[PDB]
DNA sequence: CATCAGAGCCCCAAA
DNA sequence: TATAATGGGTCTGATG
RNA sequence: GGGG
C-alpha cells in the first residue's frame, strides 16, 4: 500500500459566527460549529468532480476540463451532489450539520480567511495521503523497505 | 534424517533463492571487469568467506593457491571499492 | 548384562 | 539442458 | 557331499 502524498489548495464558505479562527488545523481538530444546518453553496459553474477520501471529501467543478473551483467538504458535510453532475452558481453542494472538523488523514498547512457579510471563505493549503493497493505475485519481488519515501517513477516491485 | 531437517522451499523462496543466485553470478562478472581479476578466483574467495574458515584449498583451475593469506588480500582489494562498486 | 572371538586333521570329485 | 516431480527396502567364555 |  503506497500512501501517495498530495498537496493542493482548496476552499470552503462558513457562517462567520460558526467558524473558530486558527492559522492552521491539525487532523481531527474542529474547524467550525454550526448552530443550524447551513447549505454550502456553489460559487462557480461546471461539471462536478467528486473525490471521497476515508472521511471527508473533495469537489472540483470544471468547465470543458479546466478546473475552475476546488471545494473541501470536512466531516459533518454530507455531499448533495454526485460525480459528473452539472451545477449552476449558487446551487447547494453539501450540508453541514452542527460540528464539522478536519478528517484524520489530512491537515491544513496555511489558512487564509476573506470575510464577506455574514460569512468567511477559507483558502486552505491542504496536504494529505491517498493510498493505492498493489497485488504482488510469487514471480515478483519487493525492492522497497517499509517507510521508504519514493518519488515518481521509482521502482517498488 | 539430516535431509529432513531442511524444510522444503515455497514457490516464492524457490524463486527468491534462484534469483539471488543468478544475480550473484552476474555480480561476479561485473566484479571481474572492475577489479580486473579472474572471475573464477573472485567467486571462490566469495565462497571462502560464506562457507567459513573450515574449507580453504587450492582449487585446480585457479592460478593462485587459496591460503588464508591470499583470500584476505583479495577480501581487502574487494573492500577497497567505492560504495557503488 | 552386551559384544566379540573362538569352536580337529588330511584327502577326493565337483565347480 | 526446462510440464512437475522433494525421507529406503548354537555355545561357551572373557571383558566394559 | 564321500574317505580315513
Amino acid at each position: 500500500r503506497v500512501e501517495y502524498v498530495k498537496k493542493e489548495r482548496a476552499g470552503l464558505r462558513l457562517p462567520l459566527a460558526a467558524w473558530v479562527e486558527k492559522e492552521a488545523y491539525k487532523p481531527g481538530e474542529i474547524l467550525a460549529e454550526l448552530p443550524e444546518p447551513y447549505l454550502f453553496r456553489a460559487e462557480e459553474e461546471g461539471v462536478v468532480e467528486l473525490k471521497e477520501l476515508e472521511e471527508g471529501a473533495f469537489l472540483v467543478l470544471r468547465r470543458e476540463d479546466e478546473p475552475v473551483a476546488t471545494y473541501f467538504l470536512p466531516v459533518g458535510m454530507t455531499p448533495l451532489v454526485v460525480h459528473g453532475e452539472i451545477v449552476e452558481k449558487g446551487q447547494p453542494l453539501a450540508e453541514a450539520k452542527g460540528l464539522l472538523r478536519m478528517p484524520r488523514q489530512v491537515r491544513a498547512a496555511q489558512v487564509e480567511a476573506e470575510e464577506e457579510g455574514e460569512t468567511v471563505y477559507l483558502t486552505l493549503f491542504l496536504e494529505w495521503t491517498e493510498p493505492k493497493d498493489y497485488r504482488v505475485q510469487p514471480h515478483m519481488n519487493v525492492v522497497v523497505p517499509e517507510g521508504a519515501r519514493v518519488e515518481a517513477g521509482d521502482k517498488i516491485v | 534424517h539430516e535431509i529432513g531437517q531442511v524444510p522444503l522451499l515455497t514457490l516464492e523462496e524457490e524463486v527468491e533463492l534462484a534469483r539471488k543466485v543468478e544475480e550473484g553470478m552476474e555480480a561476479i562478472k561485473k566484479l571481474s571487469e572492475i577489479t580486473g581479476l579472474d572471475p573464477d578466483l573472485i567467486r571462490e574467495v566469495v565462497r571462502a568467506k560464506i562457507l567459513g574458515s573450515a574449507r580453504v584449498r587450492h582449487i585446480p583451475g585457479l592460478k593462485e593457491t587459496l591460503d588464508p593469506k591470499t583470500v584476505e588480500e583479495i577480501d581487502q582489494k574487494l573492500k577497497s571499492l567505492p560504495k557503488e562498486h
